[PDB]
């Protein structure tokens, strides 16, 4: 989830 | 005369199907590795740029994954709540380490990689062990997700950076907290690493910010800026291979580096189309391997004379 904010 | 790097892209390298989270050089030089939202752990030629395999296992996407010391071994971070560690050469996940209670976001081994450094949403840090699998200590580091975990060269300390705005040095063998280096709660702080001679602190903060800190002064010794990062936690590097620089992704699609010692930047690498989310130095040539989100999804390798 790093991707994600 | 001042010294500029002058890297140009040598390969991009296409396979994942979401945003990559994370790329990191294997330590022995061959080897680059990615985790991406897509679940998947790939692996290529770190001088060809040429695919080797995918590796598989996780329920959720990856935000993290780090090399053992010898190269042999990967361990990685999922929103599935859990780290695997896998063989590189079969591509088999050897542990599963279960014990946070939300998303893993962060991992590394430490040096003598018989120990394993995890950060999660769940707000704490776990350390686990290798052979094992078995959790040893779970540190109530923060106050909200964490960001970053770190070992120092020879793995007393981990370094731990929040979104409760904290960064914490802790000692290893007792996991009692050795400092609060940044004591201001807000900004968040998205990223912090030990330079290679474990003296410095590099930290980033959601305010387009990045810090080197003396670790025992406590001190901000250079600032940099001039990059875009205020929503996600990107990766940022000490490139010493060649020029001392300071290396970066950045929310404007490019990958910005910096003079360490005058804190200008040095250049700027255009080519990904989206956030890019993480950077990584090789360990002994000029090569930078970038990873962009979602509109990109390539890794790019760069290289330059120095």
């Amino acid at each position: 989830a790093r991707t994600k904010q | 005369t001042p010294v500029k790097p002058n890297y140009a892209l040598m390969f991009t390298l296409a396979g994942h199907t979401k945003a990559v989270s994370s790329v990191k050089f294997s330590p022995n030089g061959e080897w680059l590795a990615s985790s991406s939202a897509d679940k998947l752990i790939k692996i290529w030629g770190a001088y060809d740029g040429k695919f080797e395999k995918t590796i598989s296992g996780h329920k959720l996407g990856i935000s993290d994954v780090a090399w053992s010391s010898d190269s042999n071994l990967l361990v990685s971070a999922s929103d599935d709540k859990t780290l695997k560690i896998w063989d590189v050469s079969s591509g088999k996940c050897l542990k599963t380490l279960k014990g946070h209670s939300n998303y893993v976001f962060c991992c590394n081994f430490n040096p003598q990689s018989n120990l394993i450094v995890s950060g999660s949403f769940d707000e704490s840090v776990r350390i686990w062990d290798v052979k094992t699998g078995m959790c040893l200590k779970t540190l109530p580091a923060h106050s909200d997700p964490v960001s970053a975990v770190h070992f120092n060269r020879d793995g007393s300390l981990i370094v731990s950076s929040s979104y409760d705005g904290l960064c914490r040095i802790w000692d290893t063998a007792s996991g009692q907290c050795l400092k609060t280096l940044i004591d201001d709660d807000n900004p968040p702080v998205s990223f912090v690493k030990f330079s290679p001679n474990g003296k410095y602190i590099l930290a980033a903060t959601l305010d387009n910010t990045l810090k080197l800190w003396d670790y025992s002064k406590g001190k901000c010794l250079k600032t940099y800026t001039g990059h875009k990062n205020e929503k996600y936690c990107i990766f940022a590097n000490f490139s010493v291979t060649g020029g001392k620089w300071i290396v970066s992704g950045s929310e404007d699609n490019m990958v910005y580096i910096w003079n360490l010692q005058t804190k200008e930047i040095v250049q700027k690498l255009q080519g990904h189309t989206d956030v890019v989310i993480s950077t990584a130095c090789h360990p002994t040539e000029n090569i930078i391997a970038s990873a962009a989100l979602e509109n990109d999804k390539t890794i790019k390798l760069w290289k330059s004379d120095c």
